[PDB]
């Protein structure tokens, strides 16, 4: 007996199945997804003060 | 951790007496991304498997 | 405000996210999760209205 | 010097800037007063 203990937080940490990443694109609404996150909105540069 | 979280290897490697999956479902393992996997390995018997 | 606050309430869901239960989740267990998340905004809409 | 504290389970209300920082607490369990201001989300009563 095998157990696959996990968390799903947004992944804080990744550790993200054989997935392939695209180039961002900005200021359109678009999909996306995050390390997981999963979403619809329009993708800006940030200036907060993070 | 800091791997890619490829599940088709479970697959591949045996028939299991059970897969049972609580938290997601056990086909969407390579879509998700998990901030720690533990795998905690025993053995018990088919009596004590439920 | 509270009407909006409610939608990060779980109502017994495994997450307040729509996302992450489709995501997580086949259609047979996504539907509980997701009807619990509809009986919860139900009540808080009804709520409101009322 | 060296001090030890020790933690326990609390609730605080906490205050942040408009950059990504903390300023002020509010021990809920402190003072009735404090547990006023956690009870209406406020530094100001
Ligand atoms: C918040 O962060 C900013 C820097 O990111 C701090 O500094 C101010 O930055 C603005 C940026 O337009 C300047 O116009 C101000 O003049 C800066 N302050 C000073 C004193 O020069 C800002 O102080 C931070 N806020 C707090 C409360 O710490």
């Amino acid at each position: 007996v095998v157990v696959l203990s996990f968390e799903l937080l947004h992944a804080p940490a990744t550790v993200c199945g054989p997935k392939k990443s695209t180039n961002l694109v900005k200021n359109k609404c678009v999909n996306f997804n995050f390390n997981g996150l999963t979403g619809t909105g329009v993708l800006t540069k940030s200036n907060k003060k993070f | 951790s800091n791997c890619v979280a490829d599940y088709s290897v479970l697959y591949n490697f045996a028939p299991f007496f059970a897969f049972k999956c609580y938290g997601v479902s056990p086909t969407k393992l390579n879509d998700l991304c998990f901030t720690n996997v533990y795998a905690d390995s025993f053995v018990i018997k088919g009596n004590e498997v439920s | 405000n509270t009407l909006v606050k409610q939608l990060s309430s779980k109502f017994g869901a495994i997450s307040s996210v729509l996302n992450d239960i489709l995501s997580r989740l086949d259609p047979p267990e996504a539907e509980v999760q997701i009807d619990r998340l509809i009986t919860g905004r139900l009540q808080s809409l009804q709520t409101y209205v009322t | 010097d060296y001090y030890v504290g020790y933690l326990q389970p609390r609730t605080f209300l906490l205050k942040y800037n408009e950059n990504g920082t903390i300023t002020d607490a509010v021990d809920c369990a402190l003072d009735p007063l404090s547990e006023t201001k956690c009870t209406l989300k406020s530094f100001t009563v």
